[PDB]
């Protein structure tokens, strides 16, 4: 196991997709809000006795 | 371009993700955009030209 | 990079 930044961690994956690094850097807060609200809903979808 | 930008204390290089081969920062190899206004963990330092050396020469 | 020294230099 190698220590990676997660702040480039993602922006790896993001050239495993075909996109440039870049967006990710410029769009880190946007990504960030956008995982951690996603993890917000994900959470109600099982508790809502679903 | 490639790989990620490393530094041995205070001398900056870039290398590739798998191996250890430091090279000298290069505008070739480090594609530029936008400006160092929003990315967190911007560091500032110099980018050789290749062209200077180059012109008037 | 070499021709287009030697066309203007
Ligand atoms: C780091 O690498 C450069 C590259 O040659 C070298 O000159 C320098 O002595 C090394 N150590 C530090 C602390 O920069
Ligand atoms: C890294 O984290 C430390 C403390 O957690 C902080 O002081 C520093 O500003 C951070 N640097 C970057 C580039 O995120
Ligand atoms: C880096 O350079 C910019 C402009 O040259 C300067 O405003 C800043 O204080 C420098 N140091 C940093 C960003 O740590």
């Amino acid at each position: 196991a190698l220590q990676i930044p997660f702040a480039m961690q993602m922006a790896y994956r993001f050239n495993g997709i075909g996109v440039t690094q870049n967006v990710l850097y410029e769009n880190q807060k946007l990504i960030a809000n956008q995982f951690n609200s996603a993890i917000g809903k994900i959470q109600d979808s099982l508790s809502s006795t679903a | 371009r490639e790989g990620v930008f490393v530094s041995n204390g205070t001398h900056w290089f870039v290398t590739q993700r798998n191996f250890y081969e430091p090279q000298i920062i290069t505008t070739d190899n480090t594609f530029v955009s936008g400006n160092c206004d929003v990315v967190i963990g911007i560091v500032n330092n110099t980018v050789y030209d290749p062209l200077q050396p180059e012109l008037d020469s | 990079l070499q021709p287009e020294l030697d066309s203007f230099k």
